[PDB]
């Protein structure tokens, strides 16, 4: 039952004119990431 | 195994069957009165009847205390775990060295499961279902067995199964030609590829095409597996083989040992009752051999009390050379062996003696046959009166350089020139020690 | 519709328990249960040159071969056959 | 066959042994002498079993061999299993993956557990007949229907698409004897009533039977479930939490987690949703502990979570870990102040002589009259548990010379073969240029 | 439920560990963790040794016209430039050198363990 | 000492990716290959077509890239950082490979701590 | 070791050393209390410092294809090769790509109009903006535009970088890139300095030499200055005995 | 409203309290007395801001409660917050997450700040329409001047998609990135004025510390809120100087040298003292500050005696500033000023007895009994504080004498006495 007080996304880092190929690395990594990962954080549903 | 070691003459306890120690057998010379006591304790352990007892082995070094702890070991068997351990080993960067103690008293604790595996392999050369010539319900068909038909080198058996298998089979994959297996106590269909003969010569398949199985279609055997409690705490500490995120996590982490809690360790006590009960497993109760306790400091000898007083407990045996020394991890305190008054109250001693020039020369005479060296009279006596002085260790220690020695010379045989060149050659801790203080402003520190 | 029944029954030998499985069409029972024939064991193929059990198979010629000598053989057998018959 | 649990030092003590008044009988269930020491450890059990006071510290001291942990195990086996007992070891809170406070903090929440109580309804009967109709392709409703049986009653069931997907997970067959939960669906098999046919093969040898369930299908069971408030703390601290409470690696939990644990399991005490079941953390050899977790120890025991907390020291006045202070006991002067100190006295000849009756009796060992004088003589002299343990050494060497009574021989034989601690020192004084270091 | 913090910064700090590939060498010719798991004891020690092209195999390949087809299956100038046509087989041979060169670079290191050694050492 | 299927990818043809064949040739041979639903698989995943020279081990099945064919118009400009191109392999398809290496006892320890073990043989983190 | 009172110039002489040496010897600097790491031990900060101090220096002409995108069709057998058009202030050239470029410019999302390098020995592509003569195709995009290269599409540099054989250590430590799960769930893990194998540093000694034989590196041997060297435990001072009879240190 | 900032222990320390000369005044932005340490500070504080010399060490020593760290936050105050002033006591270097060089390097680097200007485009004004079909859509902005229509390109729009973007919200918009934020809705903001596409310039000033940390890894700048930093390579620390000189050079950056105050310096050991005798060599040190009350003392980690329990090797780089003790009249007005302060009023009698119970015992104890009497005053509904007010808070809160003599005289009572 113990929930946090706070609940807060990740800080983002913010530039005004950024390299132009960092922001759709990151992207793809996390998309990767989660379409292998997700589907195994099932069982842990109700933790959560 | 081939490679020969310190303790590599010691078959056991030279023991009469009434317990008396006979003066050279087994590889063991003298110590009577500790092998007498040593028997008494294998005795002991043989019993299972008894926990947490515990033995310590005092006397000077050199004087038998690993070898007759090993002597011990080699009473039991292979089947009685002995898992052997100095004392500095409880210092680990991971867990704490009461963990490190209690996993090792866990891992003296065996278990012997037995258990019979019952399959039916084949190639299946018959698929058909069973019709009734009464359909339930009036329409369509209704089956009521499976008939599997399974061929092997020495025969060919048909099973009729439930028809439930139908969907195994189907899931499986399997048809005729295949290999497959079923197993009776699950009664669940595994198909293990496809037979060779139906392979040619231009098939790229690698774990498609299995040989026929050979033998009977019906194999059933006895299996025995040996586990510790250790094993099964680890196991399911650390579970591997799961497809869930936490293994996944746990592969890719570096494997770090942990604190297991009493909650597991009391579930894999629940789960050994059970399957003992049930006629599955036999408790192997062990030993746990600590050689060098005297490096163990306040707190693992503190917890030594709570963990042999403890009714599921190993019989451990401890062993120290040491005289009226500091206890480690205490400012100035001494006691008999290193070891505080408390966990003296808890052991037996068996106390080593010193070992005559007769008895020297029988376990340099030993080492020798050991070695596969063999060593002229003189020769002997030579060594056994540099083992008079000097030390026993060292006596044995110029055995192979001596043989190494009189080959280079061309002989076949250690003689009594070979040893007092090898021992004009190496030098003992005394002599060493006798240059050192004659030099002392010459050397470091 | 086309549904397949499964059925666990307690019937008298005192008791004992049987499972049934029931197809609604006979298009269903020949789909699980196809009923094959056993296969048959494949000729194994010799090498028409050095007549040892072939190893190989020249894709433009479908002759099986078990040496770099019989494939040459082959090969110059069929160029021979095209100079012959074009 | 021989269970996981063998005869271990006190494995003969079954209780305290006192009668309604709390007082000591001479030698009752296992426990010979120590009146004072098991009258005072009565009280405080009484005091435990009552559950009213929170963080009361008793300390069991003495010499060695005078029955403290003997006094300790004691209340253990009175107390039950329904009552936490966490017995550890002052040595086992120094840990390099939690802090000493940690340690002892969740040392504290073990020994406290937490109660709910809720009822539910359950049906339990022989499975008759089940059918289940699917579609033979392609995603469908699965329609299915079951029956259940008991000797006053027997139902048919029209099933769910979920209830279906259980049955087929569970593998239910007919003559099968199962329980479901209607609000969770879980279904659990007991046994089978009856065999299965035997003209199917590969189905191995059938175990025995269970009898048919009686009374009404759908009862309503009470189910208990309970959990000690560091297995809450370390399942909501965090994800991978459950997984903690085998592997350890917990961590330092957050003393948010702690706090807002605190507060629900009062308010479910409040509205009688869980009870609260106090226990005891018994601290075997305290003098291991250092100033620190001494300090700690002063103020934990001031919350109304905390547990009884029970002491054995066999110290004089000591220096205390980690400073340069003697005190009593190995102790700071502030924590003896906030416990009661109980006693225990050296043993006699005659409560010597019955501990070993009472052990030869836990060993199965027969032993001769003269053998007990004997044997009684040597641990007055040399110690308990020197005697004890020859208990055990002069069995095994009766029963290699196949005998039936230990005799004064076979003692003389294993005191000649087994040395205590002062015919070691002494023979050790003998030879003390052999031995290493001095 | 909060916002999260944007933590704002100058662009040229997110460039600090860029080099133009014009600035830095190729770090992978000393890339000996990479081959673990993908390159074999067989490929560097036996074949690469015998296999390797060499210059004049390359240009021989690169200058014969096509290979004439394979045979199916039997069931048995006017606006001719001088310079440009220099600049172009200019280009070629660098093309074929880089080719070379860049084949030679990419099979030159041998792993440390190889796949074969390390699938006989690993256990199930 | 293992045995290898070493050649040249010609053609790769799969049906439908249930059954197809592969096409090897050396110098001195060529033949044809039934290939299975596995042994699609892994040519798949390795992206393996024309040209490529490829070792197969008969035991396992498992496919590495030894390198490509050189033809006219393979003439890249650009080249990825695994690409090189080799020369054809001559004698046989069938080939036995013979590896010999020394290894301590505590690589095959680090090999088998872990998933991955082999990596901390140079990191270090054992 | 330049041993005298504190002030006397001992540090002022090390960095007169390395003035008089240059920048293109490895002069590393370290102070005795650097040591004491809570990540790896002494030794190996202390061979770490070594290695850092062995200098290389490798000779290598580079080729980067830059311009922008004004064609990029892969042609099919799968894909034969990729023909790309890139586009630069003094023309247009058309380039035949291996490929396996071809998952490289998918990736980065390449389309016309962009501006992008493509490395010529790795296939390496980095899409670095929009062209902006596209900065008007619409009138709100969340693009960064980029100028038209100046120069040729093909550029060609000779260029002399020194690495020091730690760089090489540190590079093989830890595996990069890598597509499976436990290669991207490596890339998460926070970097910790790990104790290097001898293994890794004897094997990456004998690429080293290899390179030097073959004639395109050259090695620096270079300095290591400890500074405040009294501030090394007995533990150091003993595996600097060691460390110093090695035929591979530095000065 | 009560905010986080309330008053502190120098929260009415507002500079140095220095004319154009750096003479120091009596009194002046909370300063009082310490004419010759007030006047040291200023100078360095000229050192500072001219931004020339790298590495100077100056240390502040003097009896507790003499202004040590009064001067240091006067220090701070009189520099703006564009210049770095890093504060760090002596106790923070010493962690399990990194080794004290690691945590002095991160310390310095903290201290040296890169001032990087850039221009942007920045749209801000009150959404009107928002259409978007099956990928191209039309955006319309208003302001209070002008509206307009655009046309977005597929990375906006999807940027307006994440961010539910809805008719009378009022927002700005980075148009490089598509950084699109929410500042409230309009019918709650006032719509903007001016222009709706705006070009700005916006100026950063990013430490060598968040430029290593953010160039660390992937994901790095996370780092710089959750600790994690690890143990930086030196490799990474030398690029990014290599860099930030690059770009000094360039004309593309601006170097802002800073100030590290390290606050009881004595808890350093004799390892970080070595260490901070050679990291300010660097041309990239900063200005280092520290506050030291400690006589002739032990060295941490050491057996050796040292003057301020720092090693003489250190001393000989320093530069020691030397705070003298209060007298009445300074005492006095320090009181008062700290009575402005917490808006405390007080008699010309209370201030009399303060200023002898201050004199007598302790400034700090003094300006603490400030408070208590107001509280007792505000307790009996009066309005002043009297004598009778600074009596009682005088009985009901002792000092460490007072303290000290009543433990002696039950000493058997207490714990643990040597
Ligand atoms: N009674 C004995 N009979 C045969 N070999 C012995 C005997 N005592 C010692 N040894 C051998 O002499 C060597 C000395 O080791 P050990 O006696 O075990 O030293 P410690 O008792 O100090 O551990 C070993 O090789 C041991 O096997
Ligand atoms: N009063 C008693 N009754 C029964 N057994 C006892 C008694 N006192 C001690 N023992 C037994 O003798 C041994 C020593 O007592 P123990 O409680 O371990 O001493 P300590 O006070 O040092 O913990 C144990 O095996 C214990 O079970
Ligand atoms: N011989 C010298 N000539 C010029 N400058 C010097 C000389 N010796 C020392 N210095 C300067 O004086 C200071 C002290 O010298 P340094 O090398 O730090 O002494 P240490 O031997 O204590 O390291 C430095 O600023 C250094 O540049
Ligand atoms: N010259 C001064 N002017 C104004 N306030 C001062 C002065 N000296 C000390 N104080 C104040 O007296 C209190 C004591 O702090 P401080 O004297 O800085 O302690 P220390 O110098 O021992 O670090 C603080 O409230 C501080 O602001
Ligand atoms: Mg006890
Ligand atoms: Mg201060």
């Amino acid at each position: 039952f113990v929930m946090p007080p706070v609940e807060a996304p990740p800080p983002s880092l913010h530039a005004c004119h950024p390299p132009p190929w960092l922001a759709p690395r990151q992207a793809a990594f996390q998309e990767q990431l989660a379409s292998e990962l997700w589907p195994r954080a099932r069982p842990l549903h109700r933790i959560v | 195994t081939q490679r020969i070691a310190s303790h590599s003459h010691v078959k056991g306890l030279g023991l009469d069957e009434s317990g008396l120690a006979k003066q050279a057998a087994s590889g063991l010379v003298g110590q009577e009165n500790a092998r007498e006591a040593c028997g008494v304790i294998v005795e002991l352990i043989k019993s299972k009847k008894m926990a947490g007892r515990a033995v310590l082995l005092a006397g000077p070094p050199g004087t038998g205390k690993t070898a007759l702890a090993l002597a011990i070991a080699q009473e039991l068997g292979s089947k009685v775990p002995f898992c052997p351990m100095v004392g500095s080993e409880v210092y680990s960067t991971e867990i704490k060295k009461t963990e490190v103690l209690m996993e090792n008293f866990r891992r003296a604790i065996g278990l012997r499961i037995k258990e019979t595996k019952e399959v039916y392999e084949g190639e299946v050369t018959e698929l058909t279902p069973c019709e009734t010539e009464n359909p339930m319900g009036g329409y369509g068909k209704t089956i009521s067995h499976v008939i599997i038909g399974l061929k092997t080198a020495k025969g060919t058996k048909q099973l009729k199964l439930d028809p439930s298998i139908f969907e195994s089979l189907q899931k499986e994959r399997v048809e005729a030609g295949d290999v497959i297996y079923i197993e009776a106590n699950s009664g669940a269909v595994k198909r293990q590829g496809r037979c060779d003969t139906y392979a040619t010569e231009f098939d790229l398949e690698a774990e498609e095409y299995v040989p026929l199985p050979k033998g009977d279609v019906h194999k059933k055997k006895e299996i025995i597996q040996d586990v510790t409690l250790h094993d099964l705490d680890v196991a399911n500490a650390r579970p591997q083989g799961g497809q869930d995120i936490l293994s996944m996590m746990g592969q890719l982490m570096k494997p770090k040992k942990t604190e297991i809690t009493d909650k597991l360790r009391g579930e894999i006590n629940k789960v050994v009752n059970k399957y003992i009960d049930q006629g599955i497993a036999e408790l192997v109760p062990g030993v746990l051999f600590v050689d060098e306790v005297h490096m163990l400091d306040i707190e693992c000898f503190t917890y030594l009390h709570r963990a042999l007083e403890s009714s599921i407990a190993p019989i451990v045996i401890f062993a120290s050379n040491r005289g009226n020394c500091v206890i480690r991890g205490t400012e100035d305190i001494t006691s008999p062996h290193g070891i505080p008054l408390d966990l003296l109250d808890r052991v037996m001693i068996i106390r080593t003696m010193l070992y005559t020039p007769q008895e020297m020369k029988q376990i340099i005479k030993i080492r020798a046959q050991t070695e596969g060296i063999n060593i002229s009279e003189e020769a002997l006596n030579h060594l056994g009166e540099i083992g008079t002085k000097t030390t026993l260790r060292y006596s044995v220690q110029l055995l192979t350089p001596a043989n190494l020695l009189a080959k280079i010379n061309g002989k076949d045989s250690i003689e009594k020139e070979h040893v007092e060149e090898i021992s004009e050659l190496f030098y003992d801790a005394k002599s060493s020690a006798k240059i050192l203080a004659d030099q002392q402003d010459k050397y470091m520190k | 519709g086309p549904i397949i029944t499964y059925h666990s029954v307690t019937v008298p030998l005192a008791r004992c328990s049987r499972t049934f499985i029931t197809f609604s069409d006979d298009a269903t029972f020949e789909e699980w249960f196809p009923q094959g024939r056993p296969p048959k064991v494949p000729v194994r193929e010799v090498c028409p040159v050095t007549h040892r059990p072939a190893l190989y198979r020249d894709p433009v010629t479908d002759i099986p071969y078990a040496t770099a000598r019989a494939f040459k053989i082959i090969r110059e057998a069929y160029k021979k056959y095209i100079t012959a018959h074009g | 066959v021989t269970r996981i649990e063998r005869i271990g030092a006190h494995s003969h003590i079954r209780g305290l042994g006192l009668d309604d008044a709390l007082e000591p009988r001479q030698a009752s269930q296992g426990m010979v002498g120590q009146l004072a020491a098991r009258r005072a450890a009565g009280v405080v059990l009484e005091m435990i079993r009552e559950g009213k006071i929170a963080g009361r510290a008793v300390l069991i001291a003495g010499q060695p061999g005078t029955g403290k942990t003997a006094i300790a195990m004691g209340m253990a086996q009175a107390l039950g299993p329904d009552t936490p007992f966490t017995a550890i070891a002052g040595s086992e809170i120094f840990s390099l993956e939690m802090s000493k406070t940690e340690a002892l903090t969740q040392a504290f929440r073990r020994s406290i557990g937490v109660r709910i109580k809720e009822e539910t309804e359950i049906i339990e009967g022989e499975v008759v007949e089940i059918q289940i109709d699917r579609p033979a392709t392609g995603t469908g409703s699965k329609v299915g229907k079951l029956t259940l049986k008991t000797t006053e009653m027997e139902t048919i069931y029209d099933l769910g698409t979920k209830m279906i997907e259980s049955l087929t997970k569970d593998k239910v067959q007919a003559g099968d004897v199962i329980t479901i939960d209607k609000a969770t669906g879980k279904i659990s098999k007991l046994g089978r009533s009856f065999t299965r046919a035997r003209d199917y093969d590969a189905m191995g040898s059938q175990t025995k039977f269970v009898q048919c369930p009686d009374g009404e299908l759908q009862k309503r069971k009470e189910v208990v479930h309970t959990v000690s408030l560091h297995e809450i703390d370390v399942i909501n601290s965090r994800t991978q939490g459950f997984l903690a409470l085998f592997s350890g690696d917990t961590g330092e939990i957050k003393s948010e987690v702690r706090e807002q644990i605190n507060a629900k399991v009062a308010e479910w005490r409040e509205e009688g949703k869980a009870e609260i079941i106090p226990g005891v953390l018994f601290i075997d050899e305290v003098h291991m502990l250092d100033i620190e977790s001494f300090s700690f120890l002063n103020r934990a025991l001031e919350s109304d979570m905390a547990p009884v907390l029970i002491m054995a020291t066999n110290r004089g006045i000591t220096r205390i870990r980690g400073t340069s202070y003697q005190s009593p006991h190995g102790i700071p002067i502030d924590l003896l102040d906030r416990l009661l100190i109980v006693s225990t006295t050296p043993y006699s000849e005659k409560d010597t002589k019955q501990i070993l009756r009472i052990r030869c009796e836990e060993e199965d060992v027969e032993m001769s009259e003269d053998a007990y004088t004997v044997l009684t003589r040597i641990g007055l002299e040399t110690s308990l548990r020197y005697a004890i343990q020859l208990i055990t050494a002069a069995s095994l060497v009766c029963r290699k010379r196949k005998g039936t009574e230990v005799q004064v021989d076979d003692i003389k034989r294993v005191y000649s073969l087994f040395l205590d601690e002062s015919r070691s020192t002494q023979y050790m004084k003998e030879y003390q240029d052999a031995f290493l270091f001095n | 439920i909060t916002p999260g913090i944007c933590f704002s910064t100058a662009s040229l700090v997110l460039r600090a560990t860029d080099v133009h590939p014009l600035q830095r060498i190729d770090m992978g010719r000393f890339d000996l963790i990479g081959l673990e798991g993908r390159v074999s004891r067989y490929e560097a020690d036996t074949f690469l040794p015998r296999h390797r092209l060499s210059r004049r195999v390359l240009l021989e390949v690169a200058t014969a016209p096509d290979p004439p087809p394979r045979p199916k299956p039997v069931k048995m100038s006017p606006f001719y430039l001088d310079s440009l046509e220099e600049k172009r087989k200019r280009q070629r041979s660098e093309r074929l050198e880089r080719i070379f060169q860049l084949s030679e670079a990419h099979g030159a290191l041998a792993p440390v363990y190889g796949t074969e050694v390390l699938d006989f050492c690993t256990l199930p």
